[PDB]
RNA sequence: GUGUAAGUGCACAAGGGAGCUUGACUGCGAGACGGACAUGUCGAGCAGGGACGAAAGUCGGGACUAGUGAUCCGGCACCUCU
RNA sequence: CUACAACUUGGUAUUGGUGCUCGAUACGGUUUGUGUAGGAUAGGUGGGAGACUGUGAAGCUCACACGCCAGUGUGGGUGGAGUCGUUGUUGAAAUACCACUCUGAUCGUAUUGGGCCUCUAACCUCGGACCGUAUAUCCGGUUCAGGGACAGUGCCUGGUGGGU
RNA sequence: CCGGUGCUGGAAGGUUAAGAGGACCCGUUAACUCCCUUUGGGGGUGAAGCGGAGAAUUUAAGCCCCAGUAAACGGCGGUGGUA
RNA sequence: ACAGGCGUAGUCGAUGGACAACGGGUUGAUAUUCCCGUACCCGUGUAUGUGCGUCCAUGAUGAAUCAGCGGUACUAACCAUCCUGCAUGGGACCUUCGUUGGUAGUAGUCAAGCGAUGG
RNA sequence: UUUGAAGAAUGAGCCUGCGAGUCAGGGACAUGUCGCGAGGUUAACCCGGGUGGGGUAGCCGCAGCGAAAGCGAGUCUGAAUAGGGCGUAUCCACACAAGAGUGUGUGGUGUAGUGGUGUGUUCUGGACCCGAAGCGGAGUGAUCUACCCAUGGCCAGGGUGAAGCGCGGGUAAGACCGCGUGGAGGCCCGAACCCACUUAGGUUGAAGACUGAGGGGAUGAGCUGUGGGUAGGGGUGAAAGGCCAA
RNA sequence: GAGCCCGGUACGUGAAAACCCGACGUCUGUCUUGAUGGUGUUCCCGAGUAGCAGCGGGCCCGUGGAAUCUGCUGUGAAUCUG
RNA sequence: GUCAACCGAGCGUUGAUCCGAGGAUGUCCGAAUGGGGAAACCCGGCACGAGUGAUGUCGUGUCACCAGGCGCUGAAUAUAUAGGCGUCUGGGGGGAACGCGGGGAAGUGAAACAUCUCAGUACCCGUAGGAAGAGAAAACAAAAUGUGAUUCCGUGAGUAGUGGCGAGCGAAAGCGGAGGAUGGCUAAACCGUAUGCAUGUGAUACCGGGUAGGGGUUGUGUGUGCGGGGUUGUGGGACCUAUCUU
């Protein structure tokens, strides 16, 4: 799902890049650890 | 298994339909999912039963 | 002897041979036979467009009687239908 | 005979990451084009009379490829001032420059699937320890230890199926 | 006695579902093109879009296939001559 | 899906465990139940008497300080092995651990009796 | 009920009561009867203390032919006035045609439906009445019986004599052999107890499975009490299609 | 076998209290910081929804060329020139 | 009171018996609810009273579970939560028919039978109300310059259709009636306010302009709540922007 990257991820991008992400990804690994928000404004 | 803890969607009554048209009684079960939820930023997590359509929906916060 | 059972016929030939040909038609059909009904059977004659024949005329398959399957459902072609 | 239970196959959702390994087309593309009229293995249409050159051209020696080993290309070395043209061939020009590409082996960018080795965060554990709890081989939670995107489950789908 | 039917093991091939794939074709009409008549209908072509039927290709178990197994279910012969 | 199925803590459930009474007499009908004689088992109150304990006191004890010395070993060093350096082993420094003179059987804890829902 | 039964085919002991073509629907067809008549009639509903009044929505007649577009006393098929099919109430008169059966026209004549209700059939309803074995749904049952679980009880009397142990013989030591002790066993005989093999009786029984004589087991895979569990396509079954309240 | 015997009938009358219907009030809310008809543009108009696909249900419609409605599973839009 | 009298005792003009309304009492069981239980019978806790020399005993209240509010506490463990404690308000069960939403037979008919019928019936589950359900067009309709929420009744019609095109099943549009409320309220765009969570050029920033301050009506976001404002099809509404103004 559509978000942007809160912290350093490897082999996604820097902080505030907005990147593409499978649903899964994005639920499991992401969001829960604060390493991205969804976008929204 | 059936019946979902969010939304209360439940499992359809229908027929099964065989070449020769017997028709048989058969049920529609929604896709139920045990899923670990965070109600709360505390990090309290409960197992807890949603259809996949509540998990797509964000209804469902697997934190 | 008549393609093929048997029968009724056929030497006037319906039996044998040759020439041309596609009526093994289209729209019909007075009148009948047989029949519980459904089926089935014969049919002169009229029109169109043809075959053969000098012509008269004959030809809506085969000497005749078997060679077949209702309705439903679906396929194909055409129609100035919806 | 027709169904169904149960069991089983695959797809898809739950369901994620990184790497290797394969296949399709797109883009910058190399590349492959043997009638014969011949300097001669003309792909045609083009803007098409002058271009590459020293970001080192003719003449030679190497590597590879194919090889119709005809010979061509790239890469490097050698050399240091050329090939070329309507050159005359022709439907069709020059292999003098530039503007997509067609018969073909390739590459770097995409996308897309197939397979494999892994990782952990989904998910699972009737493995341990704590807590709710005074009593609890229930249950739930926390945590550690393991599996792990498999399994289970939903939907779709093919088989087996006197078990009914 | 492993020929038959089961069961167990193995896939080198043949066949094979859903799902992916969407060539090709068809319906409709923006646009044109022919008419044929006069107080606009009658023929053809037909982009895109939206639809309808959809082919080649890919794809598992099963079956076919290759073996083993009878204290598995089962099976275990005739004819002629000759001292 | 629902109706419901299981089940933990609990709570019921004897056919079992625990638990104090015998002989005689009597009525028209009851009797280890009533009466007679002699028992036993749980409680309650009063009075009396020994004889313990808190308050009082006496015992029983034991914990902790500083300071006095040897072995672990912050770390630098020495010996020896291993491949300038290296890791190992071993002696000791600092802290630390352990022994003992004052302290602190003084403050401390206990000593009637009940005693578990626990062992 | 039968081809046929006085009966040796069926049923009926007797009497008195009771016991079988009904109802609904503007249903369908036919036929009476009544009203109106090229028209007839209302349904729901509204208003009347009634059985009365209103209510035009509909329905049936009033034109047919054709698959239909459509045309229309005609229409369909068809190239066809060229025949056929269906339709133009029916009759009468007059003509003109034909004697392939009669037709084609011109005048008259003029066409009858519909709404109540009776009756007979009929449709859908249990449909003239009576009569199964069985099939589904929901419940009730293991106080009988089958098996299991917990906890108790019972099995007179008499035999036989396993292992083990001891002593003695024997041997290098044993094996082994005698004598004792011991008291085993889905052991033996046999009452209670549990069965049910034979026979006789009973057979409108004392009894909806018994009685009398005999018979089997009888320390065990025994019998039995109390309490409990398993439920119908299910249970339980040392297996007989047995049992699950005659 | 009763209009004139009795209970009654036609017809009149009757509620302390409770309850039920009305009505008028206290009470409450509410508008008055208000109203009209005019001019050219950005934003909003109900989302895991509509639509689509697979498998069903139900509609006169038994899957049929099958619209409208609806369940489960996937996928998944636009805000009015929608 | 009566069967249903026979007595025996008594009441009533100071109004009985009798009839209506409202109160009081109301053992035990039963949703049954302090705990248990084989319904109607066993055993209690707490508080306050009575009684006894004291124990025994008696009377009156109260003590189930779950759900939702409010308050206190906050395990493993840190944030915290699960849980725990206290206190308030509800629920539970019964009932003939009618309602709504789910699940769902078979006998039967088709002269067999499986699609189909029976029949969405019987039955079952969950829930009501005095009725329920539906209801205010993302409707019909067909070019009529047409109707205008829902429900129910009659027709349309046993029709169009549908169906092993078998047995059978079977609409709607339209039209006539009953009743009428062609009824109301919201969500969003925007404003204002309050607050949670992020931060903050932390100043030239946010009031409607002109003047003067000020470094926060926060400055910016975002989320939520509250109050305005907006309820529409010829589109409507916010944002604007004139004119008119009880």
């Amino acid at each position: 799902m559509k978000l942007i990257l809160t912290a350093e991820v490897e082999h996604l991008g820097a902080a505030g890049d907005t990147v593409e992400v499978k649903d899964g990804y994005g639920r499991n690994y992401l969001l829960p650890r604060g390493l991205a928000i969804v976008a929204s404004r | 298994a059936a019946v979902c803890d969010i939304c209360g969607k439940g499992p359809g009554f229908g027929k099964s339909v065989s070449h020769s048209h017997r028709r048989t009684s058969r049920r529609w079960n929604p896709n139920i999912q045990p899923v670990r939820a965070v109600t709360r930023p505390g990090g309290n997590k409960q197992r807890i039963n949603a259809c996949t359509s509540c998990i797509k929906a964000g209804k469902v916060s697997r934190a």
